[PDB]
RNA sequence: AAGUUUGAAAAGCACUUUGGAAAGAGAGUGAAAUAGAACCUGAAGUCGUGACAAAGACAAUGGAAGUACCUCCAUUUCAAGAGCCAGAACCAGCCCUACUGCAUUAUCCUGUCGGGGGUCAAAAUCCGGCGGGCAACGAAGUGCAAGAGGGUCUUGGUGAAAUGAGCGGAGUAUUUGAGCUGGCACGGGCACGCACUCUUCUCCGUGAUGCUCCAUGUUGGCGAUGGAAAUGGGGUGCCCCCACCCGUCUUGAAACACGGACCAAGGAGUCAAACAGACGCGCAAGGGAGGAGAUAUGGCCAGUACUUCUCUCGUACUGAAAGGGAGAUGCAAAAUGCAUCUGUGGUGUGCACACGUCAAAUCCGUUUGAUUUGCCCAACACC
RNA sequence: UCGAACCACCUAGUAGCUGGUUCACAUCGAAGUUUCCCUCAGGAUAGCUGGUGCUAGUAGAAGUAUUGUGCGGUAAAGCGAUACUUUAAAUGUGCAAACAAACCGGCCUUAGCCAACUGCAAGGCCGGAAAGAAAAGAAUUAGAGGCACCAAGUGGGCCUUCUUCGGUAAGCGGAGCAGGCGAUGCGGAAUGAACCGCUUAGGGAUAUGUGGCGUCAAAACUUAUGGGCUCAUUCUCGAUACGUAAAGGGUGUUGGUGGCCACCGGCCCCGAAAAUGGAUGACGCUUAAGGCCAAUUAGUGAAUGCCCAUUAUUCCUUUGGUAAGGGCGGAAACGGAGAAAGUGUAGCCCUUCCGAUGUAGAUGUGGCCUGGAGGUUAGGACGAAGCUUAUGGCGUGAGCCUAAGAUGGACCGGCCUCUAGUGCAGAUCUUGGUUGGCGUA
RNA sequence: CGUAAAAGCUUGCUUGAUUAACGAUUUCCAGUACGAAUCGAGACUGCGAAAGCAAGGCCAGCGAUCCUUUGCG
């Protein structure tokens, strides 16, 4: 035999195929698997990898965030070049906290109705990945973006709330119930707010 | 009835290895340090942030010029 | 063992084989051993003086 | 407990013959009597009978590999045929046995002189002087070694692209060693390190407009349509070898540890409600009811289609409570300051894209990696 | 029916305790230990395990060395008593060894230190250098770092090596370090959970390990052109470790030291006494088939006498990957056919490399099977379901399909979705029927 | 264990055995609490000419929820 102690611990868990039932998602996966295999661009490979992820791992993005990052990229651009196309593998939602935006071209899997209205009324354009593959088949002059995951209630609940240094929320339906011994100094003790490392 | 031994414990501890310590440059908080030096360092950092904002504005203006 | 594989990996092996057959030739061995013994004993006798 | 479920219809077995009778043997009805009255189908287990196979005591059962006999099974071949079974040849590969030199010998080999030894006398074993040296046909059993005949029922094939020192074309030379030859190194001269005659065969060639699979020799035996031949499967016996009784608790079961006669049918993670994570689907700063109504609508129709204004979860938290309640930049220092509003509060690490460089390969126009600078998405760390 | 009658009901009372728990293959794979508990036949908690991933694929790596630099009071040594201690190992153990780091010079800021700052402390900005770590034995890697979420089983252990504490001792109790069995076969030690060798997809060939080569029993058909030693009469010479006899004697025989003596060896013999008949495994063996040493066909002249594994090398086939490459615009014409942009199939097709055992436990499967619903597509009086089998064929398997009935007489198969009172060998299981004992008592 | 112009003895003055903005840490350890302990920032002080030293007697000497009771604004 061969001494291979603990070699199964080096294998990694990765997804090869989609669990989605959407035929249009399947068509997009077919196109971008072809492109990622037959082209050298890194854009196509990243896009193909992201199309296979689960819904929870494709977080939605905000129109205001798109505008802010595009402006920060634009202030250092030669002003003789066109602005890049914003590309998000996910959903784009509208933001009522920001009224005035510039005109941009955004490619996405799905748009909110109000977000599509805002982009078009600002003079911009909404795009599908099938049009993007015709316009920029290697991903030249693009800005690939991701949405935010921290901030979710499920993430804010992770871990034990009773150990020192932790600020996770407990699972409780009655907000006034767990507010006593263990959380106040006047009771037996209080869970410490800070711990080094 | 009350048995004690350490017989299999090192073998258990080495399956997922003894992990090394976190590098010195991460989680380098100053909370609990000697107070006067901390108070001075905070003022220096505030001035440094102001300087960083001014430098970015100057760079943007220079690029716009040329 | 293989003739084709060996020659493919080392194109020079035929010359080595030629030298080997030459050194295994009987007359060459006899002359070489006889002459070599004279060359050594004579040189040792001269150098020790 | 117990379906009366014979059959379409009682057409529910006249008559003869044996028997005390029950019944039997014939005859008859019916499509059917192996549908004959508790009568559709009619399993398993157990038992009778006929034929056959064997077989000591080796408990029986079981595994593997053959053979004898059988086979209501399958499939393939019968004439120019490659089907089945043999034998030999050749090619590729692999595996075995063939064919072999260089260094080192000195505590050694050899001749004399003297000693010492011993014999019936002289030789040798042994020691010390100095003269030579190779124990050199298998001399060392010392160190390191390079040099086509036999198998493939251990593989694939018979040239349907044979890449070969091995198949082809062209000549006779090429250059490997061994001897012997003319600055620096090596030692106190060079045993022949570094640089500039013998001994062997050399150079050239077949891309895939073939992505994949399968189809190609020679000589006999058997098979000419049958109660055929052959291969495979199935059955039973035999021989050699191997082989403790299942389930369970237990550190430990073949156990003198518990349950275990046979068969049929039944027999054990379910439904509801609250919460959470992962995955699928719709919409998104919003999402969604429920109850109820309205009209298509008055077996289809307990479904499907439509609906307000409400309710609920969320967009804001914090304090025991009275209560209060979150942008950025610049000026400034007001215990409710002032001005602008295309905007990441800052710093470190950090996809893709853009701008240049470097290295590697390439009908060579481009790839594959590394790296500088800009902006850095997600995210983490410190403020 | 009485140390509290009988009948029905609450009641399927509760049980940390005993018994049971129904198909296949594939990828992985434990623990008997920590802390708390009216806690010791139970839990919760961490660890060990599976699944799911996230992230910029060589990164912040290591049960191992080297070099530099720290820690230590055990073994040994010595002298309180008549083991405490100056000294002090081996085996250990902490840190470092150039890419968010460190070195060399501008400058900004601080309501930090100092009598003061052109010094010191801290945070930054602008520049330089960079054998990217030489030479001196001057590392190596079947060397991709980090970060989460959800959850199972387990919480009775036992054996051995080297240390040991209690005990007269124990197949006894308690501990330290490591390896095992439990959860595991296979090849050896005649036999044995734990010893020796080796660790496992389905098969060939070659060669080995431990152990062997008189027969049983493969191998020296009792090898050698090797040397010594040994004779043993009712359990008896002896002869495979782990594993089940002492003092003292002996002219039995073989040798060694010092002076025919005294002492020390090697084999053998007394010392050596139990309960069914019996054990180098049996027979037997003595120019051994015993015990110590040494060979490989033998002073000839040159690396391997022989035999046996689920190991090693190699060849064929399967299956799965943290897998690695290539082809897929029908070239044209007319030996055969095919050629799907693809998780999973009768796998879209080729080529290549590596792994494959496993209790409790996790997960996967265009994985198998049963009753009913929505669709679709078929069959049946020229014979549906059910039943029978030396009926073959297919599949690793759960199973599927055909044949024959000298069986039956009216219903029913495939495929995609939906749904559940959905798979039995065992529970002193339930109900029905059989059965040996038995033509016996 | 440690300590010699002391950490022992005598003596003078004292109350740091107070308060200490929910600072950080060690031991047990699940890296929870309790008990004990270490390094601190602020107030008010003691002793000393000064630098300094001192928030008990180094290291064992102690205790949740609910209820009772006192202080504080
Ligand atoms: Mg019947
Ligand atoms: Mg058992
Ligand atoms: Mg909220
Ligand atoms: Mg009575
Ligand atoms: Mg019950
Ligand atoms: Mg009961
Ligand atoms: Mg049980
Ligand atoms: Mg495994
Ligand atoms: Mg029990
Ligand atoms: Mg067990
Ligand atoms: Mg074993
Ligand atoms: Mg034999
Ligand atoms: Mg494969
Ligand atoms: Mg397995
Ligand atoms: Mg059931
Ligand atoms: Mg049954
Ligand atoms: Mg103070
Ligand atoms: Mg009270
Ligand atoms: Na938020
Ligand atoms: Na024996
Ligand atoms: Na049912």
């Amino acid at each position: 035999g061969v001494d291979l102690t603990g070699i199964s611990k080096k294998s990694r868990v990765i997804r090869h195929h989609t669990y989605s039932t959407n035929p249009y998602i399947k068509l997009l996966i077919k196109l971008y698997k072809f492109l990622a295999k037959r082209t050298s661009s890194g854009f196509n490979k990243v896009v193909y990898q992201r199309l296979i992820k689960s819904r929870s791992n494709r977080a939605p993005i905000s129109l205001s965030r798109i505008a802010v990052v595009m402006k920060r990229k634009a202030v250092f651009t030669a002003k003789s070049k066109a602005a890049p196309i914003a590309v998000v593998v996910g959903d784009v939602l509208d933001d009522v906290r920001m009224a005035r935006i510039p005109a941009m071209r955004v490619c996405a899997l799905r748009f909110s109705k109000s977000a599509r209205q805002s982009i078009v009324a600002a003079g911009g354009e909404c795009l599908t990945f099938d049009q993007l593959a015709m316009i920029a088949p290697t991903g030249k002059n693009t800005y690939l973006l991701r949405g935010r995951k921290s901030g979710r209630e499920s993430v804010r609940h992770f871990g034990a709330s009773g150990v020192p240094g932790s600020h996770s929320k407990p699972y409780a339906t009655n907000r006034g119930k767990e507010t006593k011994r263990g959380r106040r100094t006047g009771r037996s003790y209080k869970r410490k707010a800070f711990r080094h490392v | 009835s009350k048995n004690h031994t350490n017989h299999n414990q090192s073998s258990k501890n080495h399956r997922n290895g003894i992990k090394g310590p976190v590098p010195l440059h991460l989680h380098n908080s100053k909370r609990g340090s000697w107070l006067p030096a901390l108070v001075n360092a905070r003022r220096v950092r505030k001035h440094n942030q102001k300087a960083a904002l001014k430098k970015r504005r100057e760079r943007i203006a220079a690029f716009a010029a040329k | 063992k293989n003739r084709r594989l060996r020659l493919r990996l080392n194109p020079y092996v035929k010359r080595e084989t030629a030298a080997a057959k030459g050194m295994r030739n009987v007359a060459n061995r006899d002359a070489r051993r006889k002459a070599k013994l004279a060359r050594v004993t004579k040189a040792k006798k001269a150098a020790t003086k």
